[PDB]
């Protein structure tokens, strides 16, 4: 099967996760024909008759937009490869600023920058798109592999399903099932909200119950929940489930509902908003571009 | 006639080389352009400073550990906390494991295709798969090296890609004695494969010398790297700068980097052009990573790497300015990192339970610095009293080799091109081979 | 020329009834709002409010039972915690806090509903249109 890969406004992490198949990558390449992959081979142009296309990264500039459309016309099946392609990713946080503000910082006001002329690179470089957009906003996407980056095994299962003429199936639950942390039978009740550095977390008890903002509740399973298992809350990098459009909104809903639930009628509703100094960064680290309100109005 | 090599392949990120000729057919302009930028420095404003080690790894998928640790370090300085010795060891263990994965990835997956096949016209042969068909043991060993590196990162960092254990004050988890013992058993093999890789590199660079490709993109410059009491160190130390003749010009703590480094801007690229602030853009050009680090170091901290380094210095001298020798210095560092993994695992403090310190009052500024596989990495954050970022500056490794790449690609074309007919697939690939010698990570470089 | 676009979410047991009472009493108010019925204000959550802004809402109104009077005992206590976070989330997104309005209005409080609609209309009308949808269409 002829497959091709490319990268847009991402970090290369999804391609690195594909390489993290290790010995299995060679076995995968035996049953597949890699016709385009900038990081691995020197085929400069996307060829015609591509069967499966793995597109990493979201839309950040006019060149990405061009390549997405180019790959869409040459590929039969297009896959939004990873959280950046599927939801926008961390680069999506740039949507909280105007493109002029992003560029002025990087090319003028950064402390080590010496640019008295105040020039913004504009020759032989693509202009940025008004805002970061998920791949599906600009082209028709057939499938998506969520994760920042998706685990190697999940990438193989998806590609192997397409090789066998089968429909890929993503896991459907939120992360708490996979998570090894202990959850109360009585249900979740949050007394106070803590920043990740505040306090000393219990390694067995659920991090959300302990007062930490854990996105596991509003995030699709599949990663194996290595973050809570490694002592830190989930940041929601796999994105939401199939039944949730806006991950951050649903996380805020859940958090607000169980906050002070044991003192439901008497808990001060102003405590929670005052406690969270960075609301967008707390609930939309990986999915701001795919949210109902994906930008900060200027 | 306007030729363009786009995209530059077997490099991380988006880059291109433009080659132009005048109406008389003579070579006129040759430039290296980086066509991507995301704006991490600006969008980090308003974020919780403790979330920086979650965001910065997303600058790059290859060197996410370096970013995780550079941010974790800057964050520890923002909260005025000195982390326990066990945390420093665990952080360095993760860092060395990442360096093994990155150096192995570049030399075998990205660079070797050209060193093995420098004169072929077949692009379907000039890649990982081409090497695997003829020499499967070369790639199987490369995969083993990477697997070993990523295993250390997964065990110490929680995740092989985008680790999460470097938190405020230290580490979120300890290395269990069982985990330490298994990594220690597996550690010997990594050193062994890294040592076997140096011979592969010697043999492959000999093939490059036989085709007069060892001097491609040659130019002299200053060199920057981190040194711990003059010794090679990728985790802790001071940043040392040597001139083209090898004499030390600067030695400074990373927190004072803004008084030594300056970054220029050109209209044809999203990648900035740094230089030694006081020397200027013309006389202040410097290079980072592998060869630059070996050039500033008095010696390697590991016994095996030191032998190959001493053998290398006696043959090519010091400082070595050859871009193609960066491949060889990379292999020396690959071995040195493999050796450091064993050394750190052999330290009994690595399994300690005092892994984190309580955060102190918020100090409004913090500079975190480590030597990423591709060069000096500096994460600088400024925050308010509540620890919310107000300003940031990221001097990311490959940006410092941007002038070298722009110069080197020009020097290659000057040596092989006189008219557009001379710009053949092999000659255009020689220009890409120069770019590849610096192991560029353009997503990293632009951020 | 321009007339604000306001969307309302009113609980069946109280605010929706309070809006009906204003109608029975012929208590006139501006025709910008279009009310959506739910069984409890506890049904309201950020996704619905944010969805309204994405579609083009200049203002969003949410009406529920007085605190302690919820037909389902405590649904409004959850909504109250959600709306407080939502006010600040909107400000971070550059959407004025004042474009969202929540009130507790009983089944017979027609006068209160009328005056609330008048006040909320004047507040949105004075703020002018929300430019979100225009910016997203660009
Ligand atoms: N190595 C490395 Fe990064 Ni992908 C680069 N260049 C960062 O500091
Ligand atoms: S998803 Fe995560 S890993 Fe894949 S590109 Fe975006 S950032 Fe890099
Ligand atoms: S820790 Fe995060 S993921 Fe694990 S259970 Fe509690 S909430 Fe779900
Ligand atoms: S735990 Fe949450 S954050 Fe960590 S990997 Fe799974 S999804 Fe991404
Ligand atoms: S029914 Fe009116 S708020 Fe619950
Ligand atoms: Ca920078
Ligand atoms: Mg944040």
């Amino acid at each position: 099967v002829k497959i091709a890969t490319t990268w847009l406004g991402g970090c290369s992490g999804c391609h690195i996760s594909l390489l993290d198949l290790h010995e299995e990558l060679l076995n995968l390449l035996e049953n597949v024909e890699l016709v385009h992959c900038p990081v691995l081979m020197d085929v400069k142009e996307i060829p015609d008759e591509v069967e499966v296309a793995l597109i990493e990264g979201g839309i950040r500039n006019e060149e990405n937009l061009e390549i997405a459309k180019e790959m869409r016309e040459r590929a039969k099946i297009v896959i939004a490869f990873g959280t950046c392609a599927a939801f926008g990713g961390v680069p999506g946080l740039g949507n909280l600023y105007s493109n002029d503000e992003l560029l002025d910082k990087a090319y003028k006001t950064t402390i080590t920058t010496k640019n008295d002329d105040g020039i913004i690179p504009n020759e032989e470089v693509p202009e940025l798109v008004s805002r970061v957009k998920p791949l599906s906003e600009v082209i028709e996407v057939d499938y998506f592999i969520p994760g920042c980056p998706p685990n190697p095994e999940m990438i193989a299962e998806v590609v192997k399903a397409l090789l066998e003429g089968k429909e890929p199936e993503l896991p459907k639950k939120n992360l708490c099932e996979e998570c090894a942390r202990k959850k109360s039978e009585e249900g979740v009740a949050i007394e106070t909200i803590k920043r990740n550095y505040e306090g000393n977390p219990d390694p067995e008890k659920c991090l959300l119950e302990q007062g930490y903002i854990c996105l596991g509740i509003a995030t699709r399973e599949g990663c194996g929940a290595p973050c809570p298992s490694s002592g830190v809350p989930c940041s929601g990098c796999s994105g939401p489930t199939d039944a949730v459009v806006d991950q951050g909104a649903k996380m805020i809903s859940a958090l607000c509902s169980d906050f002070g639930i044991d003192n439901d009628r008497d808990v001060d509703p102003m405590i929670l908003p005052k406690s969270i100094k960075d609301k967008i960064g707390s609930f939309y680290k990986f999915t701001l571009p795919s949210a109902f309100v994906p930008i900060r109005l200027k | 006639v306007k030729l363009s090599v786009e995209p530059v392949t077997r490099v991380e990120g988006h880059g291109k080389i433009s080659v132009s000729f005048d109406d008389s057919g003579n070579l006129d302009k040759v430039r290296f352009h980086v066509v991507e930028v995301r704006g991490f420095e600006k969008f980090l404003e308003g974020r919780y400073v403790e979330d920086a080690p979650i965001y910065t790894p997303r600058i790059c998928g290859i060197c996410q550990v370096a970013h995780h640790l550079a941010s974790a370090k800057a964050v520890d300085n923002v909260f005025g906390v000195k982390i326990p010795e066990t945390a420093e060891l665990l952080r360095n263990l993760m860092h060395q494991g990442a360096t093994v994965h990155s150096h192995a990835l570049h030399f075998y997956m990205l660079a070797a295709p050209d060193l093995m096949f420098p004169t072929t016209d077949d692009v379907l042969k000039r890649n990982l798969m081409g090497i695997a068909k003829e020499h499967p043991e070369i790639i199987k060993d490369a995969i083993e090296l990477r697997k070993a590196g990523q295993n250390v990162v997964r065990v110490v960092g929680g995740r092989a890609i985008h680790p999460v254990t470097a938190v405020v004050g230290g580490q979120s988890k300890s290395l269990k004695e069982e985990e330490r013992d298994e990594l220690l058993k597996l550690s010997e093999r990594t050193i062994e494969l890294s040592e076997k890789s140096i011979e592969v590199g010697k043999k492959l660079l000999e093939n490059i010398k036989d085709e007069d490709l060892l001097d491609i993109g040659y130019f002299e410059s200053a060199h920057m790297g981190m040194v711990n009491n003059g010794v090679h160190d990728l985790y802790d130390g001071k940043l040392r700068v040597v001139n083209s003749e090898g004499k030390v010009e600067y030695e400074f703590d990373p927190s004072e980097y803004m008084n030594y480094i300056a970054e220029g801007v050109k209209p044809y690229s999203y990648l900035k052009f740094p230089y030694l602030k006081d020397k200027g853009e013309e006389d202040g050009i410097y290079r980072v990573n592998t060869l630059s680090r070996l050039n500033v170091s008095d010696k390697m901290a590991t016994p095996l790497a030191q032998k190959y380094y001493d053998e290398f210095v006696k043959e090519f001298g010091k400082p070595c300015h050859h871009p193609m020798l960066f491949h060889y210095a990379r292999l020396i560092e690959l071995l040195s990192s493999a050796e450091m993994v064993k050394e750190l695992l052999e330290n009994d403090k690595i399994v300690g339970e005092d892994i984190r310190a309580e955060p102190e009052e918020v100090v409004g500024d913090g500079v975190g610095c480590v030597e990423a596989p591709r060069g000096t990495l500096i994460h600088h954050f400024k925050t308010d009293d509540d620890g919310i970022i107000t300003d940031t500056n990221l001097v990311v490794a490959t940006v410092q080799n941007n002038p070298a790449m722009d110069i080197g690609v020009r020097k290659v074309a000057e040596k092989y091109i006189k008219a557009p007919e001379d710009a053949t697939p092999q000659v255009l690939n020689y220009m890409e081979m120069l770019i590849r010698a610096y192991d560029p990570c353009l997503s990293c470089a632009t951020h | 020329e321009w007339e604000p676009k306001i969307i309302g979410f009113c609980c069946n047991w109280c605010t929706y009834g309070g809006a009906d009472t204003a109608g029975v009493g012929r208590m006139q108010y501006p025709p910008s709002i279009r009310i959506i019925r739910v069984m409890c204000s506890g049904r309201i959550e950020p996704s619905l409010i944010l969805k309204a802004f994405k579609e083009g809402a200049d203002g969003v109104f949410v009406g529920g039972c007085h605190l302690g009077d919820c037909h389902y005992d405590s649904g409004n206590y959850k909504w109250q915690r959600r709306v407080m976070m939502l006010y600040e989330l909107l400000e971070e997104l550059g959407i004025e806090k004042e474009r969202l309005n929540h009130e507790w209005i009983s089944a017979s409080e027609g006068e209160k509903f009328q005056n609330t609609m008048k006040d909320f209309y004047n507040k949105i009308e004075a703020l002018g249109p929300c430019k979100l949808k225009e910016e997203l269409d660009k």
